[PDB]
C-alpha cells in the first residue's frame, strides 16, 4: 500500500530489534555453559539487507491443512540473519566467550532502542489518527 | 484477529460501501423516519450474510490511488435505488396534474413561496404507490438486484462504461409518459366538464367560472378520482416492473459490454 | 469454562453492543418509525424526540417484551447464576425466546430472499432458519410493517388537507394557505378520535396479534 | 413476576454496598484490636471490595453510554 | 397486506373525503347557480354579486350539516387506527 | 443504608438522567408544546425557540412545581440529611408528593390502558398504581392535553386569517395573499389581550386546574 | 470568600450561562425580534439571518448596554480588584444597577401574574422584587414590547400593498400579482425613509427613552 | 512530496470543497437550471426535485465529462499509480482536460472582464489563464447559456397558451381560466414527440459542440 | 510580544470568528443582498443559492478585495514575518488599510448615530472612529447601498411586467395570468443585455467608484 | 419552606469553599510550627477538601450537560 | 506471529479503516448537500 | 470450510482463558504440596498468562473503539 | 471609564503572555548558572504560567461556544 | 505579486511536509546507528514535527467550518 511503505522501516526496525534481542538473551542465557561461542548480529547491515530483500526467513514448514482434527505441529524455525561471533577477550578454558559486561551492556543498549523504535512508531501512527478525525 | 484477519476484514468494506450507497439512495430504505442506525446496521448486516462467497481482494491506499474502485460501488448504488424512484416520480406527477385540473392550484397559476398543492394530492397517490411497492417483493428486489450486481460486476478496473449513463438520464423520459398513460381519463373528463361549463357563457358571459365552475370541477374531480383509484393498482405493476426491466438490462448490458 | 477470565470482558463488550443491536433487534424500530411518520403529519414536529417520543417508544416496548424478557431471564439468569449453565448454554437459552419472538413477526417473504442468497439449501421447518437469516429477515419486515402502519396513518389527514384545500377553493378564497388552516383541524382531528391511547394501542396489539 | 429492571440494580447496589459495609466493620474490628479477624484478612476483602465497586463503576458507564445513545437519536 | 385492502382503503379515504366535502360544494354551486341564473334578467353585474351569497350558504352548510360530517370523520378514523393491527396481515 | 458506595454513584446517574426523564416528567412538555403551536399560528417562528422560549418555559414549570418541590423537600432532603432517612425511605418519602402531583393531571382512561397491557392485576385504589405504569401515562396524557390547548390557542388566529381573507376577496381583492395582509393583524390581536399573560397564567393554572 | 476553587468554577459555568440567559435578561430580543418581523415584510430575507442581523443586534445591544455595563464595571470589576470585595457582596452589588434597568423595562403587571404564581409575600418596594419574580416578568414584558414594535413595522408597508392592489384593480388588472410590482416599492418606502438608520435608533430610543 | 502529513489533508479537504465547488465548476449548472426552467414550463413542479430531478441532472453530467473524466484518468491515474509521476506534473496533466473543457464554453469576453478586474496583466495565450480568472467568467458564462436554453424551452409552450386562450376567448368563452385548459396540452406537446430524449440529446450535443 | 501562547490562540480565534464577522465585515453583503433580489425578479429562483451566486459572490468579493489584501499583505506579514513586527503592530498595520477602506463606503450618517449611541465625545479625524462605532456604521450603509441597487435591478422587469400586462388587457385577455407570459420575456431581456457580465461588472464598479 | 435552587446551590459551593478554607488555613498553622496539628490530619483534610472538589466538579458538569441538552431541542 | 508484528498489524487496520470511514463520510455529505438544493 | 471470524474471536478468549486456568491450577498443585512442579516455573507461566490476558484486553479495547468508530457514518 | 470589552481581552491576554516572559526568563536564567534563582522559584512560576494559560484556553473555548450558539439563532 | 492564497496555502503544506520529513529523516539514520545524531535531538524534532501536524490541521478545521457556514446561508 502506501500505509505499510511508511512504516515499513521502522516496523521492520523493531522487529529486527526483537530479534537481536533474544539473540543478547540467548547469550546470556548460556553465560556458563562450556564452549558456547556467543553470537550477535550486525543491525545496520542486517536492517538495510532487510529492507531490500524482505523478509526471507530461512527454515521452517509447517504441517498441512486437512480437515480438522489432524495435530498441526511446526518444524524449528530461524530468521534469515547470519549470526556473528562476537570477538573474545579473556578467554576463559571453558570455550565460553560469553562476557557478562559486553552481553549486558548490549542487553541495555538493545532494550532502549526498541523502546526508542515503539516511540517512533507510536508517534506515526498517532499523527495518521490524528489526522482522520 | 491480526492483519492475517484485519486485512481480510477488507473484505467487508467494498461490499459493504455499496449496500450503503443503495440503501442511502433507495425508496423505502432511504426514507428519513428510519434512525440512522437501523439503515447503516442494515447495510453491515447484510454484507456479513453476502461477504462470504465474495472473493474481493484490494487496497485502500494512502491517498487512494483505488479510491476510483470506491466510486464505483458508490455508482452502481446510485445506479439501483435512485433509478427506482422514478416509478414514484410518475405519479407524483400524475396526482400532481389531477389536482391543477381541479381548482386547487390557481396559486401556482399567477403568481409564489407557497405551493400548497404537493399535500394535497400527490402525495395521496405516492404513498399509495409506496404500499404498492411494498406489498410484493417491494422492499426486496433491489437487494437481490444488488447482490446480481455484485456477481456481474463485482469488483474491476473497469468498473462503468460511457453511453450507460444516457439509459438512466432518457429512462425518465418515462417518468412525463407514464404519469400521463396514468392520468389521461381523468384529465380527458374534466377536460370535457371545462369545456362544457364554458359552453355555457355563450349562453351568458355572467356565468363566471369563478361562481359557477370550480365547485362542480372539484366535486367532479373527487368523485371521478374515488372511481379511478383502482386503476392505479394495475399500472404501478407496470410502473415497477419496466424500471426494473431497465435496471436489470443494464445490469446485464454492462457485464458483455465491458 | 472461563474463570472470571475474559468473562467480564465479553460482558462489558455486550454491554457496548446493547443500545444499538439490542434495541434494532428487538422492537423500537417499528414504534419509533411509526411515531416519526406521525409527526411528518399533524403538520409541525411540536413533540421532542430527544426525550418524550423516544421515552414512550422504550416504555412502550419494555411493556412489549415483558414476556420475552421474563422467558429469558427465568431459563438464562436464574441458571447462569453460579450453577449449571455459564456462557456456554446461557447463549441458546437466552436465544430460543429471542428467536421466537422475531419468528412470529417476520413477513414470510423476506426470509426466502435471504436464504435464496446466502445459498443455504432448503428449510424444513420454522425452526430451520438461523440468526444469520433470521437478522436481516427481522429488520427487513419490521421496516415494512412499520411503513404500512404509518401511511395508513398518513390517510386521514391528508383526505383533512384535501377536503379543506376544496372548500377553500370552491368559496373562491384565492391562495389562502389550507395548510395553516388544515394544521388545527389535523389537531383535533387526532385529539377528538382519542389519538394517543388508540394509537399506542394498536401498536401494542400489532405486535403480537 | 418479571426481572423488575429497577429490583435487579437495587439488588447489584446492595450487594456492592454490603459488601464495602461488611469489609469497613472488618477492618473496624482489627484497627480496634479484637482478636480472631488477621491483617491478610482484612486487605484481601478490602482489595475484593475495590474490585466489586469498580465493576459496578464500569458497568453504570456502559449503561449511561446505551440510554445516551438511545436518547441523542431523532424520531 | 395485498393490493386490493390498499386500493379498498384508498377508495374507502376518497369516498369519506367525498362525503364529508359534498354538502358545502353542493351549497356552493347551488347558490351560485341562483344567482348567476337570476345574474341575467335584469343582467346587472359588477364582477360576482355572489361570493357573500355563497359564504353565507357554507355558514349554514357548516351549521346544518355540521355535528355527522365530523361524526362521519371520527368513525373513519376511529375504524382505521383500531384495524390498524388487522391491516398488516 | 449505602455507604459513599452506591450513595454518589446513584446521585451522579440520577443527573445524567436528570434532562430527559425529570423534565418530561413533570412539566415542560405541555409548555414546550403549547409555545411551539402557538407559534405556529402569529406567522413565522418569530421567537427564538432555543432561547426565549425554553428559557420561559423552565421558569414557568419551576412556579408550577414549587409546592411539589417543597413537598419533596421537607420530606424528603432535611430528614435524608443525617438521621432516620437513606435513599430507601427517601423514596417514597419523595415519590409520594410527585406521584399524587401526576396522577391529578393522568387521563383517567390513559391508566387502564397501560394498567391492562403490562398485565397488572386488579388496582385497589389510586395509589396502587405503579411508576411503571404511572410514567407513560402521564406522557399521553400530557401530549392529550397539549394538543387540546394547541387548537384552541389556533382559534382565534384562524378567525382573523378566514375574516380578512373573505373581506379581501370579497372587495374585488381577488389575489393578494391574505396571510401578508393577516400577520400585523394577529401580532395587534395578540398583544391587544395581553396574549403572553393570558397565556401563561392560563397553563400554570390549568396545570393544576 | 471563594478560593480559586469555587471561584472560577462559578467563572467558567457562568460563561456557560452567557449566551442564553445574559443575552435574554438583557436585551437583543426585542432588538432581534424586531428585526425579523421586518424582515418578514418587505418580502424575502434580504439580510443573512445568521450573519448580518445577528450580529448588527449584538453590537446594538451592546451599545444600549454599555451604560449598565459601565456601573456593573465601576461597583464589581474595579473593587473586585483584590479588595474589599469578593464574588458575595460583589454579587448583588453588580446585579443592581442591571435589576434597576430590568424593572425600568418590566410591565407593571407581569411582574403581578410571576410573583402571585410564586405564591411569593407581599412586595414593599421595586427593590424587594427576586430576580426570580424579576426574570420571566421581563421576558414577558419584552416580548409585548417587541410585538408592538413589529406591529407598528408592518404598517406602511401594508399600506403600499393595499394601494398598489387597489390601482390595479381599478385599472381592470384582473390577474396581476401585485406583491410583485409592490415589492420593490416596499424597499422604497424602506429607503427614502432611510429606513435602517430610524428604525435602528428608534430601537435604541425606545430602549431606554 | 508531501508525507503522510498533508497528503490525506488536501484529499479531506477536496472532498469537502467537491458538492459545491467541483460540482459548479464542471456541469450540473446549466442543466439544473435548464431543468427548474421546463419546470415551470408545464406548470408545476410535478417532478420531486429533491428526488428526481437533481440525480438526473447528475447523471447526465456523468454523461457529459466521461470524456474529460476519460483523459484524466489516462493521463494520472496510470501514471501516477506507483511510478514517475506525483502530485505535481500530477496536477497540471489532469488540469489540463478539465481547463480546455471549461475554456471550450466560456464566452470570450467574460475571462475579459474578470482580468480587467484582478487587475491581471496581459495573457499570453488560452492556457496562460489561471483557475482565478477561469472559474467566475465560466460561471457566469454558463448562466447565460442556461437562460438562452430556457428561453428556447420556454418558446413553444408559451405558443400554445396564447393560441389556447385565443381560441377560447374567440369562439365566445369569456372568462374561463386558460391556464388548466393548457396544462394538459403542453403535457401532448410534450410527450407525443417524446420531449425527455430531445431536451437531454441537445443539451448533451450543445454542452461541448 | 506575545511567545507562542496567545499567538496561535488568537490566530484559531480570528479564523473562526472569520465567516460570520469578517465578510460580513468586509463585502459580500452588498453582493449578495444585489443578487438575492435579482433572484426574486426573473421569476422563480431558478439559480441555486447554496452554491453557485455564493461561489460568484465570493469571487467578486475577493477580486475587489485584492488591492486591500495586497495592502495588508505588504503592512504584515512581510514585516510580521519574524521582524519588529508580532501580532501587536501587525494588529493595527492590518486594520488602517482595512479602515479606510470601510470609511470609503459608510454613509455619511450612519457613523454620526453609532457615535451619539456610545457617548462618544468629539471626534477630530476619520482616524478618530473607532473599530467599535465603525463596524454596525458599515454594516447599515451597506444594506442602504444594496436596496438602492435592488431598485434599479427591479426596474426594468418591473416594466416587462406592466407592458405585458397591459397589452393581455388591451387585446382582451380576459384572465390570461401575465405571469407565465413574461417570465421568458424577462430571461430574453436579461440575456441579450448580457446581464449577468455587466451586472457584476456595475456591481464592481460602483463598490469603489 | 421554599427551595429556591439558587439557594442550595450557593450553599454547597459555600460547604466546598469553607471545607478547603479550614484545609488551607490549617496547612498554614503546620508549616508555620504551632503546636498540636499533626501531619496525618493535614493530609486526611487536604484529601477530603480533594475529593468534595471534585464532587462539586461532577455535579457541575453533569448539570450543564443537562442545561444544554435542555436549550438543545426546538420548542 | 510476532507480537510487535501484531500491535502493527492493529494500528495499520484500525487507520485504514478510519480513512475508510472518512472518506465514505465525506461523499455522503457531498452527495446529501447537492440533494439538498432547489431546482 | 469457513473462518467465521466471530469464531475467531471466540478461539482466541478460548485460548486466553485456558492458559490462565493451567497457570491457575499449577499454582493450586504448587501451593498444595504436590512435588514435582518448581517455583520458577509457576512464576513464568504466571507472567505469560498476564502478558496473555493484556493482549485480550487491548484487542477488545481496540474493537470496541472500530465499532464504535463504524457506527458514526452517515447513512 | 468606559468598558472595551477588547481592551480587557487585550489585557487579559498581555497579562497572561508577560506571566509566560517571566517563567520563561526564570528558566533561562536557572539554566544559564545565575544566582539568586532556586529551582522551586523555577517549577512554582513554570506551574503558575501553565495554570494560567489553561485558564485562558477555558475562557476561549466557552466564548467561542457561546458565540456559535448566538449566531446558529435563527432570525 | 499578490498575496496568492493558493500559492500561500501550498508553500505553508509544503513547510509542514518537510519538516515530518527532515524528522523521519533524522529517526531513520538513528535507528540505523549512523554516529552524530542525539537521541534529544531525535524526539525534539519529532514533537516539533507533531505540532506543526496539529497546527495545520486546526487551521485546516476552522477554515473547513468557516466554509461550510457561509456555503450553507439561504439567498
Amino acid at each position: 500500500d502506501r500505509l505499510d511503505a511508511a512504516l515499513r522501516f521502522q516496523q521492520e526496525a523493531l522487529n529486527l530489534r526483537a530479534q537481536r534481542q533474544e539473540i543478547l538473551a540467548a547469550n546470556i542465557a548460556n553465560a556458563d555453559t562450556p564452549g558456547y561461542q556467543a553470537r550477535d548480529i550486525d543491525f545496520a547491515s542486517e536492517l538495510k539487507k532487510v529492507m531490500v530483500r524482505g523478509r526471507e526467513e530461512t527454515g521452517g514448514v509447517a504441517l498441512t491443512l486437512t480437515s480438522s482434527h489432524h495435530i498441526p505441529a511446526q518444524a524449528v524455525s530461524s530468521p534469515a540473519v547470519d549470526l556473528l561471533y562476537r570477538v573474545p577477550d579473556q578467554p576463559s578454558l571453558d570455550g565460553n566467550t560469553v562476557d557478562m559486561d559486553r552481553e549486558r551492556t548490549q542487553f541495555a543498549d538493545n532494550s532502549l532502542k526498541y523502546q526508542m523504535g515503539l516511540t517512533v512508531l507510536g508517534s506515526q501512527l498517532k499523527g495518521m489518527m490524528n489526522v482522520l478525525q | 484477529t491480526s492483519e492475517q484477519w484485519l486485512y481480510w476484514l477488507h473484505l467487508y468494506f467494498w461490499p459493504l460501501l455499496r449496500v450503503l450507497a443503495l440503501i442511502s439512495t433507495a425508496p423505502i430504505l432511504s426514507e428519513r423516519a428510519i434512525p440512522k442506525r437501523v439503515k447503516l446496521g442494515l447495510g453491515i448486516m447484510i454484507t456479513l450474510v453476502i461477504a462470504p462467497s465474495l472473493p474481493a481482494n484490494d487496497t485502500p491506499l494512502f491517498s487512494i490511488a483505488a479510491l476510483w474502485l470506491a466510486m464505483q460501488q458508490i455508482l452502481i448504488g446510485i445506479a439501483l435505488g435512485f433509478t427506482m424512484q422514478f416509478a414514484f416520480a410518475a405519479v407524483r406527477t400524475a396526482g400532481e396534474f389531477i389536482g391543477l385540473q381541479m381548482g386547487l392550484s390557481f396559486a401556482t397559476f399567477v403568481d409564489p413561496g407557497s405551493h400548497l398543492n404537493m399535500p394535497v394530492l400527490a402525495r395521496i397517490m405516492d404513498m399509495l404507490a409506496m404500499l404498492l411497492f411494498l406489498t410484493f417483493n417491494g422492499h426486496l428486489w433491489l437487494i437481490s438486484l444488488l447482490v446480481d450486481t455484485f456477481h456481474t460486476l463485482p469488483i474491476g478496473s473497469n468498473p462503468v462504461n460511457s453511453n450507460a449513463f444516457m439509459a438512466l438520464a432518457r429512462a425518465g423520459g418515462l417518468i412525463f409518459l407514464n404519469g400521463l398513460m396514468l392520468a389521461l381519463p381523468v384529465i380527458t373528463l374534466l377536460l370535457t366538464l371545462n369545456l362544457a361549463l364554458g359552453l355555457l357563457n355563450r349562453m351568458a358571459p355572467q356565468l363566471s367560472i369563478f361562481v359557477i365552475g370550480f365547485p362542480l370541477t372539484l366535486t367532479v374531480g373527487i368523485m371521478l378520482m374515488a372511481a379511478l383509484m383502482p386503476l392505479i393498482a394495475p399500472f404501478c405493476e407496470h410502473l415497477f416492473s419496466e424500471i426494473f426491466n431497465l435496471l436489470a438490462d443494464i445490469v446485464s448490458e454492462m457485464p458483455i459490454n465491458n | 469454562s472461563w474463570s472470571l477470565s475474559v468473562q467480564t470482558l465479553v460482558f462489558i463488550t455486550s454491554l457496548t453492543f446493547l443500545p444499538a443491536i439490542l434495541l434494532m433487534m428487538t422492537s423500537f424500530t417499528r414504534i419509533i418509525i411509526v411515531f416519526g411518520l406521525l409527526r411528518n403529519a399533524l403538520g409541525t414536529p411540536s413533540a421532542p424526540p430527544n426525550q418524550v417520543l423516544l421515552g414512550l417508544a422504550l416504555f412502550l416496548t419494555f411493556f412489549i417484551m415483558s414476556p420475552v424478557i421474563d422467558k429469558i431471564y427465568v431459563d438464562a439468569y436464574q441458571p447462569f447464576s453460579e450453577q449449571k449453565i455459564s456462557m456456554q448454554e446461557a447463549l441458546d437459552k437466552g436465544a430460543q425466546p429471542l428467536r421466537a419472538f422475531m419468528l412470529r413477526q417476520t413477513r414470510e417473504a423476506d426470509l426466502a430472499l435471504f436464504a435464496r442468497l446466502a445459498n443455504s439449501g432448503p428449510l424444513q421447518g420454522p425452526e430451520a432458519v438461523p440468526m444469520r437469516i433470521l437478522l436481516p429477515a427481522y429488520v427487513t419486515s419490521e421496516l415494512k410493517t412499520a411503513f404500512q402502519i404509518g401511511f395508513t396513518i398518513f390517510i386521514p389527514f391528508l383526505i383533512i388537507d384535501l377536503v379543506i384545500a376544496s372548500v377553500l377553493m370552491a368559496l373562491g378564497m384565492m391562495m389562502v394557505p389550507p395548510a395553516t388552516i388544515a394544521l388545527p383541524f389535523k389537531l383535533m382531528l387526532f385529539v377528538l378520535v382519542d389519538g394517543w391511547q388508540l394509537l399506542m394501542g394498536s401498536l401494542a396489539q400489532s405486535f403480537y396479534s | 413476576s418479571t426481572v423488575s429492571f429497577a429490583g435487579q440494580l437495587h439488588a447489584a447496589l446492595d450487594r456492592i454496598s454490603d459488601r464495602q459495609a461488611a469489609a469497613r466493620v472488618q477492618a473496624e474490628k482489627f484497627t480496634l484490636g479484637e482478636p480472631g479477624i488477621a491483617l491478610n484478612d482484612v486487605m484481601a476483602d478490602m482489595q475484593k471490595a475495590s474490585v466489586s465497586m469498580q465493576m459496578g463503576i464500569q458497568v453504570r458507564n456502559k449503561l449511561v453510554a446505551a440510554y445516551q445513545e438511545v436518547m441523542s437519536m431523532q424520531v | 397486506m395485498t393490493p386490493e385492502s390498499v386500493m379498498m382503503m384508498g377508495t374507502e379515504a376518497m369516498k369519506v373525503a367525498l362525503a364529508l366535502a359534498a354538502p358545502l360544494l353542493l351549497v356552493a354551486l347551488i347558490t351560485g347557480l341562483i344567482i348567476s341564473i337570476l345574474q341575467a334578467a335584469t343582467q346587472i353585474n359588477e364582477m360576482t354579486l355572489s361570493f357573500i351569497p355563497k359564504i353565507v350558504a357554507v355558514f349554514i352548510a357548516i351549521i346544518v350539516a355540521g355535528p355527522w360530517m365530523l361524526n362521519l370523520l371520527l368513525d373513519y378514523v376511529r375504524t382505521l387506527f383500531s384495524n390498524l393491527p388487522y391491516i398488516i396481515g
